Parts: C-alpha cells; structure tokens; sequence
C-alpha cells in the first residue's frame, strides 16, 4: 500500500485504495462546489439581470429617439432610423464588450444626420453625399455637441462595460474554486482521514479535529492567499457602484438641441455648402449581499472541516494512522491572482 | 418551463461569454447568447 | 394536394426597405404564413385569386410585407423564417422556410 500506513492487519488491498483516494477527490470537490454555490448563483443571477435591464434601458432609449425622430423631423425619416439603430447597436455592442470606439459612434451618427439635415430640411432639391459629410466636420457644423456626447456616453459606457467585465470574472474565479486540484501528497492525507480508519476496521470512527485542521492549512495555503486579492475586489466593485441609466435618457434633447443649433446659421451654411460643394437598489442589495462572502477563501478550510464529519472534542478520533485517545499534534492559483490584480486596478482607476 | 400553460409558450436556453471571457481587450464571441422556442404545452 | 408554384425564397432587407414575400399554390383555397412558429395576422395577407392557363383550376397568391422592425424586433433562436401552408379540400402543405435577415 502507498497510502494507509499499515501498523497491524488491513482489510483493503491497493485498488480499494485507489478507489479510496478517488472517492477522497470527490468528496473534496462536493464539499467545494457546496461552499461556492450560493456565491456563484448569486453573481450569475446579478450578471443576468444587470445585463437584461441595460439591454431595457438602451431600447427604451433606441425607441424615444426613433419616436422623436418620427414626431419632430418627419423629413429626416426613413434615414434616422438607419443611424439611430446603427448608433444603439454599436451601444449595446460596446455595452456587451466588444471593440467599439464611442468617439466613432458619435461621429459617425453626425456625419449620417448632417446630410439628410441639409437635403430635406435646409436645401430641398447620392454622388454629393461625401462632400456634405466632409463639411460637417470642415465647418463644424454641430458645434461642442459632437463632443459633449462623445464624453457624456463614454463616461457612462466604460464603467458599465467594467461592472459587467467584473461580474463575469467574479463568475469564473467562483467556479473555478470548486475545480481546483490539489497535490498527490493532499490526495492521499484527504485519504487517510476520511477512508483509512475503514481499512482498519472500524465503522463510525471520525478523525480528529486537530488533524483536520493540519491537513487543510496544509493543502489550502496557497488558496488561503487569494483572500487579500478577494477582499480588494469586493471592496473596488463597492468603490465603483456610487450613472448611465440618466445619461441615455436624456440623450433626445440634446441631440434634438443640436438639430435646431445646426438650422440656426441655415443662412451662411447653405450658400457656403452650394458654393464648396431600481437599478441603484438593486447594485445597492447586490454590494450589501456580497459583503457577506467577504470572507469566503479564508473561512474555506473551516468549512471543509466543519462540514467534514470530525471529532470536535479530539478524544477517541482518528489521527490518520491510528485511533487515539488524545491526538498529539500555484499555476491555476497564480492566474486567479493575476486576474483579480487585473481586475482590482481596473476598478480602482475607474473610481 | 413554457410561461403561458395553454397555446404559444416560450422556451430559453442561455449561452454566456465566460469560459474564457475577454481581458485587456480580447474579442469578445461571436454571435448569439440566447435561444428562444415556441413550445405547445 | 395543394402543389407550390411559386414557393418562398429568402428575402434580405437592404436599407430598411420592407420586402414582401410571394406564395403561389394550386390547388389552394386558403394560403397562410407562419413566421417563426406562429401565424400571421389576416390583415398582412394580401390574396389574388388566378386561374392557370395550363388548366383550368383556382390558382391562390398571396403577399405579405415583411418590415425591418420586424426583423430586428425578433429576438427568437434562429433566423427569422417564414412558412407557407395551403389548405386542399384533401389536406395541407408547407413550403420552403425563407429566412429573411437583417444582411
Ligand atoms: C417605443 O416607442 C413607443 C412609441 O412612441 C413608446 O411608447 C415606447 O415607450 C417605446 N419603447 C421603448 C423600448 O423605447
Ligand atoms: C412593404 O412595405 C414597403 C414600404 O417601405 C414596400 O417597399 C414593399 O414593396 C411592401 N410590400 C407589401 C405592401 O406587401
């Protein structure tokens, strides 16, 4: 045998101590998985709604100024459907993470209304449709409201990319917990505690909890390290909720704002143009819930132990080798750090 | 579970970006995150 | 049974212009779509009852507008498709699924 240290007879062979040792495995992995559940539903349950109810707010945005467009500046329609759903389809894909530049999304939107603007509503009567583009930037045209946009939206659009950013992470360091591998030398003490006593007989023998002890702080001392970075995280994501749902609603007066600031120099533009051419609750009770699990990774062995049938009292107890009267007494983990260093400067630079 | 017991339901099948999501920004999936069935209960 | 002439083909939206989707079966005395799993109203239908040539027998076209807030609207799992069933005084067919896409 190479795990149950024989001192007198045994009643198991060595495949029975494979079998032990992967039962130890599972076991481990049960334990862990029922430490980690509530945690990770809790987050995925967050990251799904916080996602829904941002989805919510850009249609209702997307629904306001395709509305307005249709009441205010019928002349402009079919097009300002066209650039309003291109601009909220690059907003929701910016939400969502992909590489969107929001600079590019605002000018774009204006370089798309200007032409419209100028052929339906100051100048009525394809090819030229270039040169309008171009002289809306050459003449600016929309004047500070281009940029007072750009920035408005993409003060707004970053931090919520980043909470979502941090929930999905947040989500894969949870589940990863309940996936984590230990040493062979863990494998066979997990062994020893748990199933050895069965080996020697005894039916309802509990290991001692001193050894418990040891055995966890002996196998968890690289997981216990996480626990700095995981309160750093808890505590930047609390740092970046005290933004967005505001900013997109109010959106349709100031683009409305700058149609009318566009039409007001009509005048010099078209002979120059013919000549050259509950949410805050819920990330409130969200913050409050998740300081809860503050001390998850350092209370972990004292769940593994305290959920493991042990012998409390450390009289009559299994101590690994034999029952006792009284007992005597990096990679994956790495790359959880790193990423929770990552996410933590993230956050912090935000707020 | 189909929402409305008697005609038209509605089945949903989640598909999130997680296992890797994106960092220091990596494309992001491509395509669709949720499904939707029309379901006779 | 009601056998296709002019079956369905996949449309694709350009420039938020509505294109119609044409059906074209004989013999058929009732044409319906179903759009993504279920009907569509009979208001969006738009009938013509013709007699072929070839034969004499009733011949039934119907058209129906396809928007692009439809399209875009729809939130389902696959692409937003549309079937046409005919009704014979023997039984009923389907026709091709066009999938009309927002290209
Ligand atoms: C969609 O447009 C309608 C018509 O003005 C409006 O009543 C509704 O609030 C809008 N919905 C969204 C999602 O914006
Ligand atoms: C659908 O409506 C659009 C209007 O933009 C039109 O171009 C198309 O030919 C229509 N088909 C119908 C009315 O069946």
């Amino acid at each position: 045998l190479q795990v149950c240290l024989p001192k007198g007879p045994t009643c198991c062979s060595r495949k029975m101590e494979e079998k032990y040792q992967l039962t130890a495995r599972l076991n481990m992995e049960q334990l862990l998985q029922s430490a980690s559940m509530e945690l990770k539903f809790l987050i995925i349950q967050n990251a799904a709604v916080f996602q829904e109810a941002f989805e919510i707010v850009v249609r209702h945005a997307k629904n306001y100024t395709n509305a307005m467009f249709k009441n205010n500046y019928p002349s402009l329609t079919p097009q300002a459907f066209e650039f309003v759903g291109e601009f909220f389809t690059d907003v929701s894909l910016y939400i969502l993470g992909s590489d969107i530049n929001v600079d590019d999304m605002v000018n774009e939107l204006f370089d798309s209304l200007f032409p419209v603007i100028y052929t339906q509503m100051m100048n009525p009567g394809l090819d030229i449709n270039e040169c309008l583009r171009g002289a809306r930037r050459d003449l600016k045209v929309f004047g500070s409201f281009p940029k007072l946009i750009m920035t408005q939206v993409s003060k707004s659009l970053q931090v919520t990319r980043i909470f979502l950013q941090a929930l999905n992470l947040g989500i894969e360091v949870i589940n990863t917990t309940d996936h984590l591998k230990f040493s062979k030398d863990c494998g066979r003490m997990l062994t020893r505690m748990w199933y050895c006593s069965y080996c020697q007989g005894l039916m309802m023998v509990k290991p001692c909890g001193g050894y418990c002890n040891v055995v966890m702080q002996g196998c968890m001392a690289g997981v216990v390290e996480i626990d700095k970075y995981w309160r750093e995280y808890i505590l930047s994501l609390e740092e970046l909720v005290n933004d967005m749902e505001n900013v997109l609603l109010g959106l349709f007066s100031t683009i409305h704002d700058s149609i009318q600031y566009v039409q007001k120099n009509g005048g010099k533009l078209t002979t120059t143009i013919g000549k050259l051419c509950t949410l805050s609750s819920r990330r409130r009770e969200l913050i409050q819930k998740l300081k809860s699990f503050i001390n998850f990774y350092s209370a972990l062995p004292g769940y593994i132990c305290s959920h493991s049938p042990v012998a409390e009292n450390d009289t009559l107890c299994w101590n690994g080798q034999e029952l006792v009267e009284r007992y005597s007494q990096e990679p994956v983990v790495s790359q959880i750090i790193d990423k929770l260093k990552h996410i933590n400067q993230l956050l912090r630079t935000m707020s | 579970a189909c929402n409305v017991r008697c005609g038209r339901g509605w089945q949903k099948r989640s598909r999130t970006c997680t296992n890797p999501a994106p960092l220091n920004g990596g494309a992001f999936c491509e395509g669709m995150s949720v499904q939707k069935i029309t379901c006779t209960a | 049974l009601p056998h296709f002439i002019e079956e369905p083909e996949d449309a694709y939206i350009i420039k938020s212009n509505p294109i119609a989707l044409r059906c074209k079966a004989r013999p058929a005395m009732q044409i319906f779509f179903k759009c993504n799993g279920e009907w569509v109203h009979q208001n969006e239908h738009v009938s013509e009852e013709s007699l072929d040539e070839s034969s004499g027998l009733k011949v039934r076209e119907v058209f129906i507008n396809v928007t692009r807030q439809q399209v875009e609207d729809f939130h389902g799992p696959e692409d937003y498709w549309c079937q046409c069933v005919a009704w014979s005084h023997l039984g009923t067919s389907k026709s091709r699924k066009a999938s009309v896409r927002i290209a």
